[PDB]
RNA sequence: UUGCCGUUGCAUUUUAUGGC
């Protein structure tokens, strides 16, 4: 009856039609999960990606391989990639195969048309898993990608990205399928696909540097670059491209609120998700979270300042001065206050909640609403003290209820640069919330 | 490895065709062969490789598509 | 003759450890003594590096 | 067609003069490459003296002005800020042929100097974004003024070495 | 009447570091307060700009004294790191200045951006 | 649960944390 076809609906057609459907805003209680930290012995740990089977893949055939176990996989700026077993929601995550490259991956002939070399040479900064789990990409600042094997993690092919700062920042693959999108610092941006190992196209196109990017099961993929304020929704089949800019000033919004309050304006784009194939967020530097749609070159809802304000230079180490009311004065009051960057957001893939992440130690979980206009603070999760570099999420269960696993990688160092800013009691690890229902 | 790509596709009834214009895009190879396109295209589609036809190629400047 | 490889890099870092203090004590309307001690302990740390 | 017109006169001291300062200064080829560019800045502005002359609030010196306005800014030779008719009668040719890719990509760097920027790029090796563009004379636009890069199928790029340096590979491999 | 007094709000903050990034992707920029009173006592400097909160504030409040003695315009900005961000490199650079180029191709928003902040002082 | 140092745990996996 009208259970049999909601649920086959919501299984295949709802995910293939695009807009979002796991609704589960009020379903999910807010605040009580187990949070665990994890140390890890790394430094400044980069990024994480979980890879999680899809049971029984759009008519059946349940999934790839071990034949139903999840798995998640860390990368470093020590050079080294870990696969992590993650499956069992009951306890901590598992170290499973270490994979690590030092300074004997050096290519001897440096003429940049061939870095065959297989394992890096520093500071690898992105990895993504595929979806046919057999094979995790990784790319760093050794202006390579490497593929390796998925539980051996042996190097399979060296893809080069071939231009000189071929830099790449981040990977994204598209779900359920073997075509991955990699931003890059050459300002491009690589589409690869695995299954040949091969490079389809290179989409340029973009002004500043493209810092992130990700994608869904529709075959376009959104971008953000750093300096210029954008955000581009490649649309890859009609190879056409729209271009979303930010521009909140602070006079007009001043303004309209002193008819009845400390902002300023935008400084930078930085992580991005798809919620569907027609909204999409993007987290800013200054604190601005921004729910855009692909009608308008404005967003619709840009939120202020997300993780609060960072506490100022105290009055001891601000001006080597004596005297208090000088080293107070010399503050300036709050003209200098400067806030809490978006350092990481993540979408859950067609719902409703997105989790972002600061070194504001909170990852703040909202929750958009059903007009798909504004979203609203739903919960706040105090656990992980430290920059929250990427956000996954894993989930289990049935059709009914839902056990999510909220991983994230929390380092000591931004992903890109150092850039340590009253850091304060923060540990390289893998922060863990099984929130529930 | 190249790849193509179809658009403006209109069915067309009236000669029971399907009609569209395709974009091949090679990163370092010449061109793309136009027995193998159309063995390839006829692949994607349901089709013969003798029910599929195509004849404006132009490689744009450059190189590349 | 002031500030007395491995014995030149320490008197480059006492150097500019120097102008970084002379700047802060001169620019000051009066200055204090902890930016000279945690200078101190930057160059000792430095020194230690040996 | 007809673009390039023989000035006033051809054979005089300042012209001379002239010509070998924007020669040198720019890398240029041949009086007509100066020809070309400062009569089309003469028809424009010529163009620009009579809607100046007749009268304000007509619909034709309005959304005319705004059109040629638009078509200067978009090759971007007016500054953001002088957005008014009198601006593109004080023009002057040399900020607009400095706009030409030649000029353009050794202000943007990765040349060294102007002519080495013309000899390459006409080697082909620069391109806007994803179109190699193997004319010195682009006058390119404002917008894809940070597209310019080298090329991915040339070996300044990231493709394979040339043939002098992969033949001296060999015999010097040998 | 504090130390640090011009300090830029927040637009122009924008859109003076912005014009940090062009000139550090053109090679036209010094990154570091020694470099930067070096290249303002060699005279190629455009303009300088300050970090307004680094932990001994005297150790760029030094070039004050130089720069305007030799009449080029300096501005200060409320954030090291978004400093270091904007100069692209990965620590915070505190003091950066942009050297004198007729053979730039952003000498426009350089001139805009001086105009901005002569007005501003 | 870590490359190194500080803590629980019960009837030593396990128990949380903070200094480089």
């Amino acid at each position: 009856d009208k259970d049999i076809i909601a649920s086959r609906l919501k299984e295949d057609v709802a995910e293939q039609q695009g807009r979002v459907f796991r609704y589960f805003g009020d379903k999910l209680l807010i605040s009580e999960a187990k949070q665990s930290f994890t140390r890890v012995g790394e430094n400044n740990l980069t990024c994480i990606s979980c890879f999680q089977p899809v049971l029984n893949k759009y008519t059946f055939e349940e999934s790839s391989n071990n034949k139903g176990r999840l798995f998640a996989y860390t990368v470093s700026k020590d050079l080294q990639l870990t696969k992590y077993d993650i499956t069992d929601f009951s306890k901590r995550p598992k170290k499973l195969k270490y994979a690590k490259g030092g300074a004997k991956y050096i290519p001897t002939s440096k003429h940049e048309y061939e870095n065959t070399t297989e394992g890096h040479y520093d500071e690898i900064l992105t990895v993504a898993a595929s979806p046919d789990g057999k094979y995790v990409v990784t790319g760093g600042r050794d202006r390579k990608l490497i593929v390796w094997s998925t539980e051996s993690l042996s190097p399979v092919k060296v893809i080069p990205t071939k231009d000189r700062r071929g830099e790449v920042l981040s990977l994204a693959f598209r779900k359920n399928s073997d075509q991955l999108y990699a931003s890059c610092a050459d300002f491009k941006i690589r589409t690869y696909s695995i299954n040949q190992f091969s490079q389809l196209e290179i989409l340029y196109g973009h002004h500043d540097i493209v810092e992130d990017i990700s994608a869904l099961a529709m075959e376009r993929c959104v971008t953000v670059g750093a300096r210029d304020r954008t955000a581009m929704l490649w649309k890859i089949p009609d190879e056409t491209r729209l271009t979303f800019r930010g521009g909140d000033e602070p006079q007009k919004l001043l303004r309209r609120w002193m008819k009845e309050p400390l902002f300023f304006c935008e400084g930078s784009i930085d992580v991005v998700s798809m919620v569907d194939d027609f909204h999409f967020i993007t987290g800013s530097d200054n604190g601005n979270i921004c729910l855009w749609s692909l009608a308008k070159k404005k967003p619709i809802f840009t939120e202020r300042i997300a993780h609060g304000i960072l506490p100022e230079p105290s009055f001891n180490d601000i001006s080597g001065e004596t005297d208090e009311e000088l080293r107070k004065r010399q503050l300036q009051g709050k003209k200098l206050l400067q806030p809490f960057w978006i350092t990481s957001l993540y979408a859950i893939p067609y719902s409703n909640v997105f989790i972002s992440g600061s070194w504001s130690g909170s990852l703040k979980v909202w929750k958009i609403s059903d007009n798909l206009r504004s979203f609203e603070l739903l919960g706040e999760l105090s656990g992980a003290k430290g920059v929250v570099t990427k956000i996954q999420v894993v989930e289990s269960g049935k059709h009914g209820k839902e056990k999510f696993r909220i991983l994230a990688s929390i380092a000591k160092e931004h992903r890109l640069g150092r850039w340590i800013a009253n850091v304060s009691g923060a540990r390289n690890g893998i922060y863990s919330a099984v929130i529930d229902q | 490895a190249v790849t193509i790509r179809t658009r403006k596709v209109i069915s067309n009834p009236l000669l029971a065709r399907k009609q569209f214009v395709v974009d091949v895009l090679h990163p370092n190879r010449a061109n793309v062969s136009k027995d193998e396109l159309r063995e390839k295209l006829a692949e994607v589609y349901k089709a013969e490789k003798d029910a599929v036809s195509v004849f404006g190629f132009r490689t744009q400047f450059g190189g590349g598509k | 003759g002031a500030e007395k490889k491995n014995k030149g890099r320490i008197s480059r870092y006492l150097a500019n450890k120097c102008s970084m203090a002379s700047r802060i004590d001169n620019y000051s309307e009066e200055p204090s003594n902890v930016f000279g001690s945690v200078l101190k302990k930057q160059v000792e740390q430095r020194l230690e590096f040996y | 067609s007809k673009t390039y017109s023989t000035p006033k006169r051809p054979y005089e001291s300042s012209r001379l003069d002239a010509e070998l300062k924007l020669a040198g200064e720019f890398g240029l080829k041949n009086k007509k490459e100066i020809y070309r560019i400062s009569f089309q800045l003469s028809k424009i502005r010529r163009a620009a003296r009579d809607l100046l002359t007749r009268d304000e609030k007509d619909p034709k010196r309005l959304f005319e002005g705004n059109a040629l306005i638009r078509r200067l800014v978009r090759v971007g030779v007016l500054s953001e800020d002088k957005k008014k008719l009198d601006y593109v009668l004080a023009l002057k040719v040399e900020d607009f042929l400095e706009r030409r890719l030649q000029t353009q990509v050794y202000k943007l760097g990765l040349a060294k100097s102007v002519h080495h920027a013309r000899v390459l790029i006409t080697q082909r090796h620069i391109a806007v974004g994803k179109q190699i563009v193997n004319i010195p004379s682009f006058m390119v636009r404002l917008d894809s003024e940070k597209h310019i890069d080298f090329a991915p199928t040339s070996p300044f790029g990231g493709a394979r070495p040339g043939r002098v340096a992969r033949r001296n590979a060999a015999r010097k491999a040998e | 009447n504090p130390k640090a007094f011009p300090l830029a709000d927040a637009a122009l903050t924008q859109q003076i570091l912005d014009v940090v990034q062009q000139a550090a992707n053109l090679r036209q920029l010094k990154k570091g307060a020694n470099e930067a009173t070096k290249t303002l006592n060699r005279g190629i400097s455009e303009f300088i700009i300050m970090a307004a909160d680094c932990e001994p504030i005297e150790i760029l409040l030094h070039l004050p004294l130089l720069c305007e003695d030799k009449n080029v315009p300096y501005v200060f900005v409320p954030s090291r790191v978004a400093l270091g961000r904007a100069c692209g490199v990965s620590r915070p650079v505190i003091a950066a200045s942009i050297t004198t180029n007729d053979a730039s191709a952003i000498k426009t928003q350089i001139y805009a951006v001086k105009d901005k902040i002569e007005t501003l002082l």
